[PDB]
């Protein structure tokens, strides 16, 4: 019945701000609300960033192959729809008998 | 130039092997000098 | 005089040597052959090709 | 045909020894007496002609010719023409009787084949073909088609010719894929391993040439050492350490013929001696191999330097792969050779680039290079599609 209701990626970004927005304020809130412990409790995990390492290369290295399919992704396009109208039109544009 | 050779790279060059052997003597002969 | 041995064991021994070297190469690399050479008590050159060979 | 074409080749190559000249046409001078070889021995005496092939009773007799055995007489021809006509006349009415009696199907083609094979003996590159055609016209057997193989092989390889025969070799083997059941694939791959050995085979039939043996050889088109020698060297000079040290490391095949011909002594011999990872030992062994191998044999000469410097280079790969850090000095100096000259052609491998070798003149030191992520793998990628892309541009180049 749920299915009978309703009816890719950018969203995924979108929250990006959200917590951060409050977050810093949430300090400044509690900061200047009480101007608790849990905040520092957060504070530690913060460095969990600029964390990135030449392990970055892996990414680059990885991303490569990701693209290798490129020539393949549209290769079939490259080959597929182009040589498709040449067999239907030559048949047809020339069909044209009587 | 003929018809079908092994083709490319290209003919490169020649007069080496013996030139080498000359030195394959000499080099070694030099090494015999050594 | 025994070609078997003459054949087999020599090479057989040689592997052992490597196997030793292999065990000696367990100590990690950038290390002077002479170390191992000294260690194994062999000419680095004598080591080398065999060493290389592996 | 075989020795013919080679003792052709031999003396037509005569450089080193008068015997290279001598020994070759020696037989031929008798072999033209053996078979009426003139009509090509005719042009064969024009073959090596305009070098030392310049001394003949019919074509050219010249002093710059060191070979006078490239001489004739018209008796050879009279003899020939007689022989030929004799041969001719024999088969003529015979084949005609094969026609008259409607006599045999291949048996008709039989004396045709006989008619043909004369031209092999004769050194006629003509009727034999037509004869073979009219043999093949009478061919109800792929075994007569086998004889086409033979014929075409005797055709081309009497001159050690090329393509049409190979093409025929294809064509003749194309008919039934059988391959003389187990065999004629041999002859195929054999002659193919000779065809493609013009001048190449290099990787190609070198294996194949190595592969099947001795499952045929031909006499008039080849000996068995022939393939063995030939098969070895290229496949050798081409194929892998592993392969070679899998195969030419030795074969009972080898073990049989090893030094049996001395007609080798070197090929993988001195190469596994090289493959022992020598430096100096093999450095002569090359030319030692070469003049004992390459100059000697048809394609073995004709290709020449393909061989020369690769194994020259090749070992350095080993020598590199041993050393990240190798002193080229320790190489070129401590290897007791011309440093520089060695280095020079070695430096001529910088642009041939098959060096990962990272190498000094001054400090005389060698270093490496490596595929890494680049490899060719993530490396080659560029062009490969490009050519497609071109064809893809070509694709769209159609439109209308």
């Amino acid at each position: 019945g749920v299915e009978h209701l309703l009816r890719i990626r950018l969203t995924n970004q979108l929250k990006s701000l959200k917590g951060l927005q409050s977050k810093l304020k949430d300090v400044v809130e509690y900061l200047d609300k009480v101007i608790h412990t849990i905040l520092g409790k957060l504070q530690d995990v913060f460095n969990l960033n600029n964390l990135q390492k030449a392990l970055t290369v892996k990414t680059n290295d990885e991303l490569m192959v990701i693209y290798i399919s490129n020539l393949v992704r549209s290769i079939i396009a490259f080959d597929d729809l182009i040589e498709n109208k040449i067999q239907n039109k030559k048949i047809q544009e020339q069909r044209v008998k009587d | 130039q003929t018809n079908i050779w092994e083709e490319n790279w290209d003919d490169v060059e020649v007069d080496d092997d013996f030139t080498n052997e000359l030195k394959a003597e000499l080099d070694r002969y030099k090494r015999e000098n050594q | 005089g025994d070609e078997l041995t003459r054949s087999h064991f020599n090479a057989l021994y040689d592997t052992l040597l490597e196997s030793n070297l292999c065990k000696i190469i367990e100590p990690f690399e950038c290390v002077e052959i002479s170390h191992i050479s000294k260690i194994i008590g062999l000419d680095t050159q004598q080591v080398e090709g065999k060493l290389s060979q592996m | 045909n075989y020795e013919v074409s080679e003792k052709a080749f031999l003396l037509t190559q005569s450089k080193v020894s008068i015997e290279q000249r001598k020994e070759a046409a020696e037989f031929v001078l008798a072999k033209i007496k053996e078979e009426e070889m003139a009509p090509y021995y005719k042009y064969l005496c024009e073959e090596y002609l305009v070098n030392n092939g310049q001394s003949d009773l019919e074509h050219d007799e010249k002093s710059d010719s060191l070979n006078e055995w490239i001489k004739f007489d018209q008796e050879l021809y009279n003899e020939l023409c007689k022989k030929n006509e004799s041969k001719i006349k024999e088969l003529n009415e015979k084949i005609q009787k094969l026609e008259e009696d409607d006599e045999g199907e291949l048996e008709q083609a039989q004396a045709w084949i006989n008619l043909g094979e004369y031209y092999a003996q004769i050194g006629d590159k003509d009727n034999a073909e037509k004869t073979l055609g009219k043999s093949l016209s009478k061919a109800i057997s792929t075994g007569a088609k086998i004889d086409v193989m033979l014929t075409i092989a005797r055709l081309g390889f009497f001159y050690n010719d090329q393509l049409y025969v190979k093409e025929k070799l294809e064509a003749v083997n194309s008919m039934i894929e059988k391959g003389g059941d187990w065999e004629r694939r041999n002859r195929y791959k054999t002659y193919y391993g000779i065809h493609c050995l013009a001048v190449r085979n290099f990787k190609e039939a070198a294996k194949l040439l190595v592969d099947s043996l001795a499952t045929f050889t031909s006499i008039e088109l080849t000996s068995y050492e022939s393939i063995a020698t030939y098969a070895s060297v290229t496949g050798l000079f081409t194929l892998e350490r592993t392969d070679l040290k899998s195969k030419v490391i030795d074969s009972p095949e080898l073990l049989s013929l090893i030094s049996t011909t001395a007609a080798l002594q070197s090929i993988s011999s001195l190469t596994i001696s090289l493959y022992a990872s020598d430096y100096a030992s093999y450095f002569p062994y090359l030319l030692e191999t070469y003049a004992n191998v390459l100059i000697p044999c048809k394609y073995l000469n004709r290709h020449a330097d393909f061989f020369v410097r690769e194994m020259r280079r090749k070992v350095y790969a080993q020598l590199l792969e041993s050393y990240k850090t190798l002193s080229l000095k320790s190489m070129a100096s401590a290897f007791g050779v011309s440093v520089a000259f060695l280095d020079n052609d070695l430096g001529k491998f910088i642009p041939n680039k098959q060096l990962n070798c990272v190498i000094d003149r001054v400090n005389g030191i060698v270093e490496t290079n490596r595929p890494d992520n680049k490899n060719a793998q993530y490396h080659l990628l560029v062009k490969q599609g490009d050519g497609l892309l071109t064809k893809l541009q070509k694709y769209g180049a159609a439109v209308r």
